[PDB]
RNA sequence: UCGAUGUCGGCUCGUCGCAUCCUGGGGCUGAAGAAGGUCCCAAGGGUUGGGCUGUUCGCCCAUUAAAGCGGCACGCGAGCU
RNA sequence: CGAAUGCCGGCAUGAGUAACGAUAAAGAGGGUGAGAAUCCCUCUCGCCGUAAGCCCAAGGGUUCCUACGCAAUGGUCGUCAGCGUAGGGUUAGGCGGGACCUAAGGUGAAGCCGAAAGGCGUAGCCGAAGGGCAGCCGGUUAAUAUUCCGGCCCUUCCCGCAGGUGCGAUGGGGGGACGCUCUAGGCUAGGGGGACCGGAGCCAUGGACGAGCCCGGCCAGAAGCGCAGGGUGGGAGGUAGGCAAAUCCGCCUCCCAACAAGCUCUGCGUGGUGGGGAAGCCCGUACGGGUGACAACCCCCCGAAGCCAGGGAGCCAAGAAAAGCCUCUAAGCACAACCUGCGGGAACCCGUACCGCAAACCGACACAGGUGGGCGGGUGCAAGAGCACUCAGGCGCGCGGGAGAACCCUCGCCAAGGAACUCUGCAAGUUGGCCCCGUAACUUCGGGAGAAGGGGUGCUCCCUGGGGUGAUGAGCCCCGGGGAGCCGCAGUGAACAGGCUCUGGCGACUGUUUACCAAAAACACAGCUCUCUGCGAACUCGUAAGAGGAGGUAUAGGGAGCGACGCUUGCCCGGUGCCGGAAGGUCAAGGGGAGGGGUGCAAGCCCCGAACCGAAGCCCCGGUGAACGGCGGCCGUAACUAUAACGGUCCUAAGGUAGCGAAAUUCCUUGUCGGGUAAGUUCCGACCUGCACGAAAAGCGUAACGACCGGAGCGCUGUCUCGGCGAGGGACCCGGUGAAAUUGAACUGGCCGUGAAGAUGCGGCCUACCCGUGGCAGGACGAAAAGACCCCGUGGAGCUUUACUGCAGC
RNA sequence: CGAGCUAGCCCUGGCCAGGGUGAAGCUGGGGUGAGACCCAGUGGAGGCCCGAACCGGUGGGGGAUGCAAACCCCUCGGAUG
RNA sequence: GUGGUUCGUGGAGCCAUGGGGGAAUCUGGGCGGACCACCGCCUAAGGCUAAGUACUCCGGGUGACCGAUAGCGCACCAGUA
RNA sequence: CGGGGGGAACCUGGGGAACUGAAACAUCUCAGUACCCAGAGGAGAGGAAAGAGAAAUCGACUCCCUGAGUAGCGGCGAGCG
RNA sequence: GCCGAGGUGGUGGAAUUGGUAGACACGCUACCUUGAGGUGGUAGUGCGCUUACGGGUUCAAGUCCCGUCCUCGGUACCA
RNA sequence: GUGGGAGAGGGUGGUGGAAUUCCCGGAGUAGCGGUGAAAUGCGCAGAUACCGGGAGGAACGCCGAUGGCGAAGGCAGCCACCUGGUCCACCCGUGACGCUGAGGCGCGAAAGCGUGGGGAGCAAACCGGAUUAGAUACCCGGGUAGUCCACGCCCUAAACG
């Protein structure tokens, strides 16, 4: 029966992607946080 | 005037559709339509600010002429009488002699081929529009300006009209379709007669779906909610309001007056609804 | 026993007590005979099918030798409902 | 450290136990190989076939192809693989996206707003599965192909020549450009049949050399032409509108065709050319290749939901935008510029493998679940995407072998009985398609209705009617009719396919709902009523700007109740709410300063303060019931009795009208009486003692409707008396793989006691060789979950209000 | 930080085999002073009817360390709104 | 009307300021805890100003600091699987 | 010519909680803490008296010790200081 | 079973410890009006005993209290 | 047929003054109303009585008659339009074309019904004041349907001469 993951590449960049993060102050801090934690990926893969 | 139906289904029992006899033209004037945005009752924040809305037919908006005074003295001939999905009334298409086409909201008694004109001149006749100061007292008139040059505001709804009761100073005394008594400024235009499609109030929706077509979604009662939701929610089997009845926002809904009292236009009012 | 001892009734399967409903054997009788009445011995066996109600019970229809009363966590839900 | 349902790790028990993931199904031969049920090829068998085949889009991202491999992954095996290593493989001016357009929405110069962060916003910009745009058929690779090759067509851009013309745009106009149902004529895809055309081969096992049988009889294709269809008036004159201008468009007037007549566009046909091309036999292909052939390449018929397409009609709920495109003119320029035609050159970026109803996507899994579009053949059955078999193609579901116990699941049948079963006919069974006959109460006249209940149903022969396509004719297709007869238990001969009736309650109705224990009498609903709201509306969201309401205007909009329809909806305004009320009273800041104090030599500085004026609010006066709400008690009385039409009296703001009533409400209660039944706590009809109905939290009714809940009948049945037999998948045995909760440690019996009150573990007594298999559930107060009930905690949270205190709002 | 599940709304597209019933209108006839009306044909309306796809989730059985953290079978509801 | 200060409205000054009123330039103005007098202090409504102080991404030194269940989450291609 | 953005922690400014404490709870506390935002740097704030406040006194600002849990503040409670 | 208010004239109904045939009505009795009844007018309701029972408090008890009987009202929930 | 006559005969659209009622304004004060007598009610929050301004609905005084018209029910300010019946005159035309009328059809006071409107005065029901043994009546103060318009029903009557 239909589950919660319905991959849509466009949705994923548009929602969690880089420009999206940088648009908002909250999001700039996500990036700020992740970058400082040393994540290998600041933002999901998508494509 | 008001089609009825044999009961070949339930709800086809009580249904009533308007009579479309007055309708001359079956498709609108391309020149005069813009598309309109259906809101769903959602304001700029994507929030619902008017409940129970949405659905209902795609609809083209007809741009209709609520100032007759740009065309002063230019006559016009009534070309057709049309269906406007955006309003209770009917729109007339009319051709000005100098070649402009405009929609007037159709007075009752107006027929196709009639000659029509607005200005401080002009006969007193159906469809003509004049400054309020120049209509003979006792006339019945529709599409009335409330402030000079601001657009027609009062009595645009199918079958409504208003009446000149008398003149005092720069202002004239109007009886509104509400029965309110109002001074309007003399300079305000109005066009003589009533709105027509008066048979409008007798149409019987007749089935649930037909209320949806009009883009009005089901209306759920306070009583039938819970207390997180309404002042009337909760209470086992039914129960009565058990408080003076109220809106979801919890103000009183029976007889409590909401007009601002200190409103400046009070100086201009004499009556009620 | 609350770091859990599932709770009425029905079905299923029973087993036990006797303070015995019936059948066996008795005393007395206000026992002629037949039929009973009471109390005595006796637990081997037996103790129907339906209407109504979730019902236990109970009332009722039709029969019966008779249509017993109790206990078993008001026997029995790692057996069913 | 020994305990914390401790934390981390390791290893046990259960146990060689349960399971090995759809009951579509397998058998053998041959090959390969250390090793074969499990890989390969053959033959047989079975399964899908509106799919379990094929294409596309998502998403996945090397899984594709091939060589060499088998540790692990594969629920067994593995020589196999979607697995390991390596190599290879995705080719476009025309297909999809982008150097095009705009939708919601997003963003956003101007602008507005907000402590900051930020919010909003016109133009513009971004944004597509919509609009616009130029490629069709075949061949070829192990693996790509509208991409490469072959053949036939087409687009833009740049430059040139020729010919034409006031050229020219981000500006004006036209167009683009539209719903839903139904649908005409012509086509096409697709399909069926042919005695005609082409073709290897065949005569079995009784018969057939036959107008035998099995196979095939097309595809694409510029200009031209043909057929069907779309779109479209032509000239003049005036002209004040389309924010400049216009010869355009609009508007008025006059004259011509009324018609596709013409002009124009698209569909199909045909087309120069080009291309395919079966069964079968043979070659070994892992898969194709050769041949059939020099193939034939035609006729008839059925016929879209597709095409002509802006087609037609009806209807109300009244049906995107922008650009491409055409037109008009402005500056500007007129050697320019644009139009048309021919030529040459120029034509970029990204995607393309493969999976794709699934072992490759979402579900931790090679998971019986989920996933949008298209195509989806044949026969029969009324039709059909239904159902049975079947083509192309694709599968036998990645553990097997046996045995033929109990038990379980799924299935078939049963003597007599026929609901006795049981909370309940739950379940199952009966009925079942189509044609004809027929069909009640009641009804809102539509319905009720498939009411009910009946008859027919195959095949062969004769006669026979009408249609469609062909011509007005055969042939082919479709719809019938009448007569005589054949066979079986039975002809919708298998498969898909209502059991019916009477009667209450509730809800008018189709709808909606607690994703995952409730689908309902709940919600919704048309409709009725109340109320607010004059428009910068009320009201909602926001601190605001703004926004919805609404580009709406009282026949409109918000809030609240009630809930189709019929007949109706009583009395109380004391309290509460709301509404009205220019007086009165009280009322905060402020005003006012009578008087009083502090200090100073004082001039003064500073403090207090009465009268009096001073809002809303409350008080007060009224109104208000489809506002919140409420709608009595006791005593007596009639010429039998009984009951009380009648009277008395206390209290109230007023004392429940109609109608209904043991009710979805009645406690007593199985009330009482009637009906039903052999028997009826339920059901139905009454009565009225209504514990505790009652009129829009509406009262009483109501045809139609209901997977709702009562009650009764018929029909029919393994529901039952009461069970029996049979089938398959498990369970059992063998080979492979091999879990789980639980587990203080165990050398773990019965009775009577005892014990923290229910003992395998204490006492006495009885019984008892050791160890397993298959079964059953009485016990281990068996497992599971730090009982949800109950209490406790000065634990929490959601909800209410005339609790307290705040805040928004007004 | 989330509306890639779910709920509502907005924009743009798509889907719904087949069969049945036969409203208004129209046409003709009847009727009449003219009508209302009646009949016949035609016509093809509807939160109309039966029923696949699609959407559900009614009753029962199975499953309950499952094929599955909601499934399977039979049955059932809607199916131009 | 509030904030700051030890100051919670208290006898509540000082510093700051959202609102109303609104001066003077040394004989001017603020302050010394309501206010008044006296005696003192100090010169608001412009601005800048090292050092002494805080911290440790980084380099070094040193430990009655740990020694791979410790010590950073990471001794190991970890903010990875 | 400059701005933009980043930086472990540290600094300043704008804004600013609750659990908790008071053995309930509103003033009070936790606390101008957590956190959000703007700015600055190698530091940042502050800084040269309209200061203190009792002596006829001290002289800018920071930082440490101390004064001192004092003076005071406070449902004169808990507590703050 | 459990808490709240009650029991008084013939009837319905009153009363702060100070009674009293006992408010106020209506019954009723005597007379009057009427031809007669009713309505209506005039003036009285026990034989020197009682305010449900009987037993305390007080100087005094229908009043306050103690239990007993009866009424009415409310209640018996999770279980 | 021709020529004339009277009339509230009918339908549609207009339109006038009187009076009631409500609102504003002005002036003005203590009572107005109401009855058999009173009370309820209205009034110092300024009523009543008076003047002015306006809104609105209904009914049409005198003419007016024991009159006119109509088949009936019924019809009454004025004006216009459309229309019915009817009488008189001259003696012109058709040539018994007549009378009646079961059924059918139409019309039909008031009240009542439906859907809209409209609503001043009046007023079933209903509330209150009185009266009365009582009064669910008569009288008084309030008062909703209704009375009015349109469309559609209902179809009755002491629809009577
Ligand atoms: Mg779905
Ligand atoms: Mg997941
Ligand atoms: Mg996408
Ligand atoms: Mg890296
Ligand atoms: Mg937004
Ligand atoms: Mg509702
Ligand atoms: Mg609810
Ligand atoms: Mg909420
Ligand atoms: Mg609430
Ligand atoms: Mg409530
Ligand atoms: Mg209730
Ligand atoms: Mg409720
Ligand atoms: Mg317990
Ligand atoms: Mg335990
Ligand atoms: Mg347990
Ligand atoms: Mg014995
Ligand atoms: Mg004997
Ligand atoms: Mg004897
Ligand atoms: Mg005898
Ligand atoms: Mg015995
Ligand atoms: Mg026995
Ligand atoms: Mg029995
Ligand atoms: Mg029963
Ligand atoms: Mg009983
Ligand atoms: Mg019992
Ligand atoms: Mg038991
Ligand atoms: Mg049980
Ligand atoms: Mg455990
Ligand atoms: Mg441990
Ligand atoms: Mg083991
Ligand atoms: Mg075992
Ligand atoms: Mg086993
Ligand atoms: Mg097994
Ligand atoms: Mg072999
Ligand atoms: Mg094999
Ligand atoms: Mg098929
Ligand atoms: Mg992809
Ligand atoms: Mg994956
Ligand atoms: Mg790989
Ligand atoms: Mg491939
Ligand atoms: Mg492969
Ligand atoms: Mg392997
Ligand atoms: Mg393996
Ligand atoms: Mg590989
Ligand atoms: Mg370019
Ligand atoms: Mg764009
Ligand atoms: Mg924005
Ligand atoms: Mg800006
Ligand atoms: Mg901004
Ligand atoms: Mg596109
Ligand atoms: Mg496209
Ligand atoms: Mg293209
Ligand atoms: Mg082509
Ligand atoms: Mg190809
Ligand atoms: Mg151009
Ligand atoms: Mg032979
Ligand atoms: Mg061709
Ligand atoms: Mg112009
Ligand atoms: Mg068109
Ligand atoms: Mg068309
Ligand atoms: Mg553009
Ligand atoms: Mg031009
Ligand atoms: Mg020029
Ligand atoms: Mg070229
Ligand atoms: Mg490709
Ligand atoms: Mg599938
Ligand atoms: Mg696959
Ligand atoms: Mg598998
Ligand atoms: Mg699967
Ligand atoms: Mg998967
Ligand atoms: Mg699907
Ligand atoms: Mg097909
Ligand atoms: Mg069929
Ligand atoms: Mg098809
Ligand atoms: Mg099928
Ligand atoms: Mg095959
Ligand atoms: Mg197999
Ligand atoms: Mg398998
Ligand atoms: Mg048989
Ligand atoms: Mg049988
Ligand atoms: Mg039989
Ligand atoms: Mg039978
Ligand atoms: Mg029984
Ligand atoms: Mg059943
Ligand atoms: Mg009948
Ligand atoms: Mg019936
Ligand atoms: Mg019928
Ligand atoms: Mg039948
Ligand atoms: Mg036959
Ligand atoms: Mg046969
Ligand atoms: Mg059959
Ligand atoms: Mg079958
Ligand atoms: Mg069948
Ligand atoms: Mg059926
Ligand atoms: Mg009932
Ligand atoms: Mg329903
Ligand atoms: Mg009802
Ligand atoms: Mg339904
Ligand atoms: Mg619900
Ligand atoms: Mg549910
Ligand atoms: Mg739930
Ligand atoms: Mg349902
Ligand atoms: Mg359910
Ligand atoms: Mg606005
Ligand atoms: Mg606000
Ligand atoms: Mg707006
Ligand atoms: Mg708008
Ligand atoms: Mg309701
Ligand atoms: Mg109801
Ligand atoms: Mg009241
Ligand atoms: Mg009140
Ligand atoms: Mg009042
Ligand atoms: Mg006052
Ligand atoms: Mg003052
Ligand atoms: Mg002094
Ligand atoms: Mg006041
Ligand atoms: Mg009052
Ligand atoms: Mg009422
Ligand atoms: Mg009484
Ligand atoms: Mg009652
Ligand atoms: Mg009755
Ligand atoms: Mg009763
Ligand atoms: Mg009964
Ligand atoms: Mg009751
Ligand atoms: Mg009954
Ligand atoms: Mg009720
Ligand atoms: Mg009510
Ligand atoms: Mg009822
Ligand atoms: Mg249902
Ligand atoms: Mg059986
Ligand atoms: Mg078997
Ligand atoms: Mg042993
Ligand atoms: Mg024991
Ligand atoms: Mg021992
Ligand atoms: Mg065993
Ligand atoms: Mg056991
Ligand atoms: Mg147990
Ligand atoms: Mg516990
Ligand atoms: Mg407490
Ligand atoms: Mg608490
Ligand atoms: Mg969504
Ligand atoms: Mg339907
Ligand atoms: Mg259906
Ligand atoms: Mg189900
Ligand atoms: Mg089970
Ligand atoms: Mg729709
Ligand atoms: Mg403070
Ligand atoms: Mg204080
Ligand atoms: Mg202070
Ligand atoms: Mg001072
Ligand atoms: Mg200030
Ligand atoms: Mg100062
Ligand atoms: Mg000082
Ligand atoms: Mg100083
Ligand atoms: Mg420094
Ligand atoms: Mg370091
Ligand atoms: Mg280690
Ligand atoms: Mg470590
Ligand atoms: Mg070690
Ligand atoms: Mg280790
Ligand atoms: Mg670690
Ligand atoms: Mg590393
Ligand atoms: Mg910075
Ligand atoms: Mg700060
Ligand atoms: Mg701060
Ligand atoms: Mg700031
Ligand atoms: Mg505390
Ligand atoms: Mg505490
Ligand atoms: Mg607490
Ligand atoms: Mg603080
Ligand atoms: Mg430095
Ligand atoms: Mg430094
Ligand atoms: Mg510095
Ligand atoms: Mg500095
Ligand atoms: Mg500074
Ligand atoms: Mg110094
Ligand atoms: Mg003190
Ligand atoms: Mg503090
Ligand atoms: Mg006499
Ligand atoms: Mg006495
Ligand atoms: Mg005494
Ligand atoms: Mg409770
Ligand atoms: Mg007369
Ligand atoms: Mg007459
Ligand atoms: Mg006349
Ligand atoms: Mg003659
Ligand atoms: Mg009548
Ligand atoms: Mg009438
Ligand atoms: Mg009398
Ligand atoms: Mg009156
Ligand atoms: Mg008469």
């Amino acid at each position: 029966m239909k589950r919660t993951w319905q991959p849509n590449r466009r949705k994923r960049a548009k929602t969690h992607g880089f420009r999206a993060r940088m648009r908002t102050p909250g999001g700039r801090k996500v990036l700020k946080r992740r970058r400082q934690k040393g994540r290998w990926r600041l933002t999901p893969a998508v494509r | 005037a008001v089609k009825k139906f044999k009961p070949y289904t339930p709800s086809r029992r009580f249904m009533t559709v308007a009579d479309f006899s007055e309708i001359t033209k079956t498709e609108p004037e391309k020149s005069l339509v813009k598309p309109l945005k259906k809101t769903g009752g959602r304001n700029n924040q994507g929030r619902i600010t008017v409940r129970f809305r949405g659905g209902g037919h795609k609809r083209l908006y007809r741009i209709i002429d609520f100032k007759r005074w740009d065309k002063v003295g230019i006559p016009a001939k009534v070309a057709a009488i049309e269906y406007d999905p955006n309003r209770s009334a009917r729109i007339a298409l009319l051709h000005y002699v100098d070649g402009e086409k405009r929609y007037i909201i159709a007075p009752d008694g107006l027929q196709v081929g009639q000659q029509v004109v607005a200005g401080p001149d002009a006969p007193i006749q159906v469809g003509n529009a004049l400054p309020l100061r120049f209509i003979p007292v006792g006339t019945v008139v529709h599409a009335v300006e409330l402030e000079p040059k601001k657009g027609a505001k009062l009595a645009r709804a199918a079958g409504t009209s208003a009446q000149i009761q008398g003149r005092e100073g720069d202002y004239v005394i109007l009886r509104l379709p509400s029965g309110e008594l109002r001074k309007v400024h003399g300079e305000c235009y109005a066009t003589v007669g009533a709105v027509g499609n008066a048979d409008h109030k007798n149409i019987v929706l007749g089935k649930a779906g037909r209320s949806r077509w009009l883009g009005r979604r089901p209306h759920v009662r306070g009583a039938a909610m819970n207390p997180v939701d309404h002042p009337h929610g909760g209470g086992e089997g039914r129960a009565p309001r058990g408080r003076p009845p109220a809106s979801p926002w919890g103000w009183q809904t029976k007889g409590l007056k909401t007009r601002k009292r200190r409103k400046p236009s009070s100086r201009f009012i004499i009556a009620r609804r």
